[PDB]
């Protein structure tokens, strides 16, 4: 028939932030969290605790990080 | 609605509208300024203006006929409009002076006066009309060394080498039965137009137009015709867009309608539902803009044009509108698509459904000439209503996100940054 | 940071109540008297912080004579506080003179901005 | 608000500077203050022992810790001077407040 | 297919810098191993484990 | 001459102007520079942090 | 306007290193200033990380320098980097001054 | 910072002498050729340093077409040296084309400034 009005809604927002932009931006900042976690995996590679807990269980880059210096040629 | 038939050599297209008070017939060829060299540039302008000479138009005025013509990139039309009872006086005029007996039009002392006024016309175009000359320079730098790079009016250096031999050579090569649609709009009926175009045995010419050896290729480039003695700064900026018979034709029209047009001095143009206005209004970055989607046969253009007097903050105007373009790829909303749908349906309705049957003749001629028929307005509306947000995001990831651009500017464009900063604005670093 | 529509909403609910007004408006009158802005020749709408766009539009929409009187009351309060005195008791603002004069302009600008963001985050039912 | 936040950064840096400078004199409160405040950081359940062994330069507060604390107790004051220049820059855009809390744009004094 | 390559590696900046960091990780590890093996092989018979295996026989 | 007649850029233009090909060729080189710069930056900041761990004589008297 | 201009500090960063208009004709002799700034950052950072281990008495200066060279990790990198970086600093500074003396950079506005 | 009146005085005394004009002008022409500003498409008056009020008045009083030609020659010189090439040999500024065009404007602005500073330190003979 003939439209006399405009039935609308507002939804949810708190200023500049909506939920529609949160839906549009959610998977790419999941990817950003993954990217900076890989950056942490870079920047803590010389750390020994993160080596012996995380970086030496890689199936081909595991034995690359350790010494097997014998317990014979180091003073401590 | 539209009906379109094919005679012995001529295709005839009518849009009959029985509540009109003028009828309008004419012939639309299929070779605009994209079928010229850089050396005969301006031949179609000279044919437009010798069809509208004073001695050619006096003969039409004595019979109550008003002449009109249009030079574009792809097509060119020659339209004769009159009262509804006198359609055959118009067909007779268009035949006996443009089609067959064009030796009185191409008189010397008529060619000289028309060439002189066309030279004066393009000389006053090149130095007074600033937004359109930067749209022509955007075309001439986006499509350079390909045939779509030619100005439709021609060039002052090109136009003063033209003679009548060039006009009749172009006439032989392009004014053909294989290249032409005979249009009729207003309240002329189709059966009467075909019966009077087979009543007279109207035949234009019998050859076939030359096929161009290279297609139009978009080259990301820039041109800066800077002039510090002008008050404003006029900047057009565009990417390669969709040509006609795309599947993304209406998606490009809708994506230009999302950002719309704006005028700083109209109070209902400041209250639009564009999210660019509450970035460019706080320091009054521009006077106006308009987002276009120009579609041609080979290629297309999609972009915007602005005029601004804030010559110190041009780069932030460009930066804010390109960061608004990025939202089409990433975060365009449902509401912007619905608003642009309604505004695009309104804009197409005002373009096609208008009272003037000269404009309907130009539109029907170019459309039927390029794709053999004409899409109705109801089918156009059903193709606009089917666009989703994913279609806009897919189109903008294809054509907009991190693509080369073409820039043209005149005026005080010292504040306009170089190609590389503007091109690096075309894709944000996902924030 | 609490916008004046909320303050006016709570205040109208208090003043339109028979019990709540007769308990709370004496406490508010004593609060206003203890606050002591009137002793420096200031009405309360000279006290509101003006460095947001809402109050900048309200001060721009305030008429000419009210703005000149507001500027004088502000300059007088600065000169009074510079000397660590008060104003003489005939120059104090009285209770009938302490009128809310900026409050309709603030309420209009706030309703305009609230409708603006509600129509920027508009969503259709299709 | 950015002036307040640059102030909070300046406050954190001055607290750190004075703690290091009190640790440089190496008295009895100096040493044991250094040990309890640095052994605070062993409460972090994954990397706490290694960040406290990186702070100490060894295994408890001794010669590497004291030479470290001197080099840092020099250094952090010049970071404080840079942050004070930034404090003044953030102040200068809007100017200082006044005890009335009303605008001070109407009469002003050089 | 350069289009699919672009759209999965260079379109979003998040996956671009994530690929840069993952490549820096594996590059740092295998580059250190390659340089240390070439260095120990270029100096053969001069290292301490060579001298120790010689005096252990 | 006109201003609609662009000069000769043919000595520097590439004859196949694919968008994805040229863009991925540029971004592979700037990504390689980012990769080597990130590895070098990690190793230099870990040099400066590892110069603060302990010292060999403290580890001797451990 | 853009946030890199609207801010207090980011407009300084913008106005000096981002939007700063340079003449297009300047050659590689105009990189010596950025080079000297990098040199200064190198000297300051390596000097702090060696002063964390340096002792300045007449008895312990030399042997603390060899304590840096011998038993602190990557200490030879720090000392050779500081010493050769000071020498490279002076070479680049001589190039900066000789460029300024060649191209008339000392003249009337500057 | 040698004034152009001094340069013009010494140069005119050289050029109007019979002997040392015919000695000193060939070495000057060889000096001009070896300078090589013409190979970049520049006349000599584009080379004069303009950050002083005398040259600012002379460039303001320079006519409009000469100023556009000078601006193009400067932009072309910057674009040429940016690519580390020269202009092609048909684009070099010829010797009859290397005219002093800014020199009368500089000379009249310098005479005006010297007359101004002589009148500011004037002393009446009483
Ligand atoms: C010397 C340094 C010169 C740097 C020049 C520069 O950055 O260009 C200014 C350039 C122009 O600014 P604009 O066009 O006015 O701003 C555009 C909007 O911000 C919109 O721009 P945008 O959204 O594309 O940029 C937002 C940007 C903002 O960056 C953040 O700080 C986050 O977010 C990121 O770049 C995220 C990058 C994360 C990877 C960084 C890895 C480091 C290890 O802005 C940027 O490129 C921002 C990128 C930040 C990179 C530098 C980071 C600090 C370096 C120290
Ligand atoms: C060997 C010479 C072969 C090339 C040649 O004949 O050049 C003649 C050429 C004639 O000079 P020109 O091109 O008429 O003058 C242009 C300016 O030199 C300025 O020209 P430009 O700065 O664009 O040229 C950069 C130049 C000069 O570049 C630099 O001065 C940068 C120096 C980087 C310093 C890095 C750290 C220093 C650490 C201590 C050492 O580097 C090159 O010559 C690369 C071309 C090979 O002389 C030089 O290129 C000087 C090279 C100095 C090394
Ligand atoms: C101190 C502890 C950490 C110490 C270690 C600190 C690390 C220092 C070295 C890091 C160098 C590597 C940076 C991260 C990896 C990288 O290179 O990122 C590449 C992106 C490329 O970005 P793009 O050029 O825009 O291309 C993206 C493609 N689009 C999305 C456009 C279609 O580029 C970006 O997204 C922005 C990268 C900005 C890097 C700034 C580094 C500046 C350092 C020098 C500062 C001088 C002052
Ligand atoms: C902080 C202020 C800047 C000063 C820092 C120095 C910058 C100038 C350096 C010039 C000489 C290089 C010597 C560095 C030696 C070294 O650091 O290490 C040597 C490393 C490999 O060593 P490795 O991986 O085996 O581990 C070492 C400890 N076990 O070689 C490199 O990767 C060189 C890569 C250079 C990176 C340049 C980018 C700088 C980003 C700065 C980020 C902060
Ligand atoms: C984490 C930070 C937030 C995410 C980044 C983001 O979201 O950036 C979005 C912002 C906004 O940018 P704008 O000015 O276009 O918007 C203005 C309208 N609000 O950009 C910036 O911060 C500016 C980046 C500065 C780049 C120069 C840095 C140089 C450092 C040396
Ligand atoms: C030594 C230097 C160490 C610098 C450490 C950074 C401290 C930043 C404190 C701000 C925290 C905050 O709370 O900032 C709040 C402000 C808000 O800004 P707004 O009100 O404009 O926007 C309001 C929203 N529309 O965000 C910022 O400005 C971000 C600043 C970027 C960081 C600065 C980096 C560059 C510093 C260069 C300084 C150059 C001068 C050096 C001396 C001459
Ligand atoms: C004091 C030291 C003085 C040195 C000054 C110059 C060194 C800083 C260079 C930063 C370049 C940058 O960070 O640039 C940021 C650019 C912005 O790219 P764009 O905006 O052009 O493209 C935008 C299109 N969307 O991201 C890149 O290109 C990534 C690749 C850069 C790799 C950086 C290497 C780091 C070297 C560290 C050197 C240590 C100093
Ligand atoms: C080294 C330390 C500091 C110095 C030199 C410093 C300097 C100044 C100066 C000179 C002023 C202007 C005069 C004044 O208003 O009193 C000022 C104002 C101010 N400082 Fe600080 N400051 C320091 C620390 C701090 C701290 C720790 C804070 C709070 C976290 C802070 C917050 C402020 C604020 C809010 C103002 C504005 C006050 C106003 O004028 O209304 N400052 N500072
Ligand atoms: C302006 C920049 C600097 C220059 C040019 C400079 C120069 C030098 C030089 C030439 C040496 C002697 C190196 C040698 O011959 O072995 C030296 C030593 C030293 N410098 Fe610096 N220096 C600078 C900055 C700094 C700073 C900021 C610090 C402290 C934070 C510092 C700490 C030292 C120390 C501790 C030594 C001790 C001896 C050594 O380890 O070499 N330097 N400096």
């Amino acid at each position: 028939a003939y439209t006399s009005h405009l039935s609308s809604k507002t939804g949810l927002h708190f200023g500049r932030l909506s939920l529609r932009s949160l839906t549009a931006y959610a998977p790419n900042l999941m990817l950003w969290g993954g990217a900076s976690m890989l950056g942490l995996f870079v920047f803590t590679e010389g750390w020994p605790k993160f080596q012996d807990t995380l970086y030496k269980k890689i199936p081909l880059l595991g034995p690359t990080l350790e010494d097997h210096t014998p317990p014979e040629d180091k003073p401590n | 609605a539209e009906v379109t038939q094919l005679s012995n050599g001529i295709v005839v297209a009518t849009e009959h509208n029985p509540s009109a008070h003028t009828a309008s017939v004419g012939v639309v060829f299929g070779s605009g300024a994209a079928n010229e060299n850089p050396y005969n540039n301006g031949v179609s302008n000279l044919w437009k203006n010798i069809f509208l000479s004073k001695e050619n138009s006096a003969v039409a005025a004595k019979e109550g006929l008003a002449l009109s013509s249009n030079i574009s990139r792809d097509f060119q039309s020659y339209i004769v409009s009159s009262l509804p009872g006198s359609t055959d006086k118009s067909l007779d005029f268009l035949n006996q002076s443009f089609i067959q007996q064009k030796a009185n039009l191409l008189s010397s002392s008529n060619f000289e006066a028309t060439k002189k006024s066309v030279l004066k016309q393009v000389q006053d175009f090149e130095e007074n009309d600033h937004p359109n000359r930067v749209l022509e320079h955007l075309h001439s730098t986006a499509f350079q060394n390909t045939p779509l790079s030619l100005p439709t009016r021609g060039t002052l250096e090109s136009l003063e080498n033209l003679v009548v031999a060039d006009l009749e050579s172009f006439a032989n090569n392009h004014f053909l039965n294989s290249n032409a649609v005979v249009v009729g709009t207003g309240n002329i009926k189709h059966e009467d137009l075909v019966n009077s175009i087979e009543s007279k045995n109207l035949s234009l010419q019998t050859g076939t137009k030359p096929v161009l050896k290279k297609k139009a290729a978009f080259l990301g480039s820039e041109v800066r015709l800077r002039d510090d003695t002008l008050p404003k700064a006029w900047i057009s900026l565009a990417v390669e867009g969709e040509p006609v018979n795309s599947p993304n034709y209406f998606v490009a029209k809708l994506a230009a309608q999302i950002f719309g047009s704006y005028n700083a001095f109209e109070p209902a143009s400041r209250l639009q539902g564009i999210k660019l206005l509450d970035n460019i209004q706080e320091y009054q970055l521009c006077d106006n803009f308009n987002h276009f989607s120009l579609s041609y046969k080979d290629s297309g253009l999609w972009g915007f044009s602005t005029a601004t007097r804030n010559v110190t903050m041009i780069d932030d105007l460009i930066h804010f509108t390109l960061k608004q373009w990025n939202r089409l790829t990433i975060s365009v909303t449902d509401t912007e698509v619905e608003r642009a749908k309604s505004l695009l349906k309104l804009q197409l309705g005002q373009l096609y459904e208008s009272g003037n049957p000269v404009n309907d003749a130009n539109l029907l001629g170019a459309e039927v000439l390029i794709k053999g028929s004409k899409l109705s307005l109801g089918e156009a509306f059903k193709k606009i209503d089917a666009i989703t947000v994913k279609d806009v995001k897919a189109w903008a990831g294809k054509r907009l996100w991190d693509q080369d651009i073409a820039i043209a500017g005149t005026g005080q464009i010292e504040g306009l940054l170089d190609y590389m900063r503007i091109r690096s604005d075309m894709s944000m670093m996902r924030w | 940071p609490q916008s004046f529509t909320s303050i006016a909403r709570i205040g109208d609910y208090i003043l339109k109540s028979p019990v709540l007004s007769k308990l709370c408006v004496p406490v508010a009158n004593q609060f206003i008297n203890l606050a002591g802005y009137k002793k420096l020749g200031l009405k309360f709408d000279d006290l509101i912080a003006e460095e947001n766009p809402i109050m900048q539009t309200a001060l721009r929409r305030l008429p000419e004579d009210e703005s000149y009187a507001r500027a004088y009351r502000i300059i007088r309060a600065h000169q009074t506080e510079l000397t660590h005195h008060l104003l003489p008791r005939n120059e104090w603002i009285k209770a009938q003179e302490d009128v809310p004069y900026l409050l309709p302009y603030i309420l209009e600008a706030e309703a305009a901005a609230k409708e603006k963001d509600e129509l920027d985050n508009i969503e259709v039912s299709k | 608000v950015t002036l307040w936040n640059v102030g909070v950064i300046i406050f954190i840096l001055t607290i750190a500077t004075a703690f290091l400078g009190y640790c440089c004199v190496y008295g009895q409160m100096s040493h044991w203050g250094a040990t309890v405040i640095t052994n605070l950081f062993s409460a972090i359940p994954f990397v706490g022992n290694d960040i406290v062994s990186w702070l100490w330069g060894g295994f408890s507060v001794s010669n590497p810790t004291i030479q470290r604390f001197f080099a840092l107790h020099y250094l952090v004051p010049f970071i404080i001077a840079a942050m004070v220049i930034m404090h003044l820059m953030a102040l200068h855009i809007h100017g200082s407040s006044n005890p009335l809390g009303i605008t001070g744009n109407l009469d002003r004094i050089p | 297919s350069f289009s699919s390559l672009y759209k999965t590696f260079f379109k979003r900046n998040a996956v671009f810098v994530g690929t840069i960091f993952a490549g820096a990780f594996v590059f740092q590890t295998v580059f250190d191993t390659a340089i240390t093996s070439w260095y120990e092989n270029h100096n053969k018979g001069k290292l301490w484990k060579d001298v120790k295996a010689r005096i252990a026989a | 001459k006109s201003t609609y007649r662009t000069p000769n850029f043919d000595d520097v233009l590439k004859e196949n102007n694919d968008a994805d090909k040229g863009r991925s060729y540029a971004y592979f080189m700037v990504g390689a520079m980012g990769l080597l710069s990130s590895a070098g930056a990690k190793s230099t900041v870990e040099t400066f942090i590892s110069s603060m761990t302990a010292t060999a004589d403290v580890l001797a008297m451990a | 306007m853009a946030f890199r201009k609207s801010n207090v500090y980011l407009s300084l960063v913008n106005s000096y290193i981002i939007d700063s208009p340079q003449p297009s004709s300047i050659n590689y002799w105009w990189n010596m200033g950025s080079l000297l700034g990098l040199c200064l950052v190198i000297q300051i950072v390596t000097g702090i990380f060696m002063a964390m281990h340096y002792s300045s008495n007449i008895e312990l200066a030399f042997s603390s320098v060899e304590h840096i060279m011998r038993d602190v990790h990557n200490g030879y990198i720090l000392r050779y980097l500081h010493a050769n970086g000071a020498s490279f600093f002076f070479m680049v500074m001589f190039m900066h001054m000789a460029k300024g003396l060649y191209y008339g950079s000392y003249r009337s506005p500057r």
